[PDB]
């Protein structure tokens, strides 16, 4: 054949010889991801092996949107899709999908382990915010933002990653509200309410905060202690919000201890923030203010994406082209609630993976 | 104000 193989742990990659000398760099959920050199390209690239392309009726729905979205969404702040293929010859044989994307130096966790200066931290946050926006402009939510899904480059550019849980609007409180990474779940998700665009904005808070403190904001020993860590921090949400909770959740939420919460001045004392200058927009004050507008329990009151891109701490970087870009366009083929059969799927994964390279 | 171009990742 043309492809080949290499021993990458308890698994094996069967790729086009054009991608040489592999090495693992990520133990994710949608599959392992290797960093390699694309000879033909003359630039090192990232390759994701899709684990059981259609094992459960669930792994499909995601592995699909990943593909689709990987395609229909292009923005300078969102990991570009380089290639996709499959070492298999035909349907009956098909059972593996490989994804090739650009390749960044590292993951945000890396930044979180270092001090930034306003300029940096604000630019990144900016970039991060542009990426999301572009997605939102299509009603497309990411639902799972976190360091792990954000990558940087020696030249300080930011690129968003992963689209498994990516989906639209949000019919309700999904089915498995566990799928999103704990530490970054937004109240609407924890209390199973039903999300809007800004659900991502909450995650953005958890991130920036972490980037500021250098440790996870709202830890949480389990799916439920999560809510606890949140309220112990921002204080019990007000009745208006309670009234919005399902009847069962409501009860429990109200039966908890009544936490007041701490002022953001104490949650993020000026020190923790990159050393202020004299400049006004790039100031701890301002940076701290954004946070307070994102780390909000009642989503209806949480700064929308644009409002963020316009806020004084991110404002200094604004540029129509990046922010107000044109909305990406997904056909209408991709559904986030549709439901087919293990097999029925197997087909759409081919007839797509196919006409993609 | 101008955009940052370097980022130490070590
Ligand atoms: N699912 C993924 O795409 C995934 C999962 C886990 C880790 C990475 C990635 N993807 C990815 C894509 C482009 N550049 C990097 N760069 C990079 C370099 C060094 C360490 C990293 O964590 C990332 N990583």
């Amino acid at each position: 054949n043309n492809f080949y193989s290499v021993e990458i742990g308890d698994s094996t990659f069967t790729v086009l010889k054009r991608y040489q000398n592999l090495k693992p760099i990520g133990s994710g959920a949608q599959g392992i991801v290797c960093a390699a050199y694309d000879a033909i390209l003359e630039r090192n690239v990232a390759i994701k092996k899709l684990s059981r392309p259609f094992q459960n009726q669930t792994h499909a729905k995601r592995a699909y949107r990943e593909l689709v979205l990987m395609k229909c969404v292009n923005h300078k702040n969102i990991i570009g899709l380089l290639n996709v293929f499959t070492p298999q010859k035909s349907l009956e044989e098909f059972q593996d999908v490989y994804i090739v994307m650009e390749l960044m130096d590292a993951n945000l966790c890396q930044v979180i382990q270092m001090e930034l200066d306003h300029e940096r931290m604000s630019y990144l946050l900016y970039q991060m915010l542009c990426g999301i926006k572009h997605l939102h402009s299509a009603g497309i939510i990411h639902r799972d933002l976190k360091p792990s899904n954000i990558v940087v480059k020696s030249d300080c550019t930011l690129k968003i990653l992963d689209f498994g849980l990516a989906r639209t609007a949000g019919t309700s409180f999904m089915m498995e509200p566990e799928v999103v990474t704990r530490y970054y779940r937004a109240p609407e998700v924890i209390l199973g309410m039903g999300y809007k665009e800004n659900v991502d904005l909450w995650s953005v808070g958890c991130i920036m905060g972490e980037m500021v403190c250098h440790k996870i904001l709202f830890p949480g020993r389990d799916y439920i202690d999560q809510w606890n860590k949140v309220i112990e921090q921002l204080g019990t949400p007000c009745p208006e919000f309670m009234k919005k909770l399902q009847p069962t959740v409501r009860t429990y939420v109200e039966n908890r201890p009544k936490y007041a919460g701490y002022s953001f001045e104490k949650l993020f004392p000026d020190v923790l923030f990159p050393a202020d200058s004299e400049h006004n927009k790039l100031k701890a004050s301002q940076a701290r203010d954004l946070l307070s507008k994102m780390l909000v329990i009642d989503a209806s009151k949480r700064i929308s994406v644009d409002e963020a891109l316009q806020h004084p701490y991110i404002n200094v970087w604004y540029d129509p082209s990046e922010a107000e870009a044109p909305p990406p366009k997904i056909p209408d083929k991709q559904l986030d609630e549709r439901e087919h059969t293990i097999e029925e799927w197997k087909e759409l994964i081919y007839k797509e993976v196919m006409d993609l390279e | 104000p101008k955009r940052p171009t370097t980022l130490n990742l070590f």
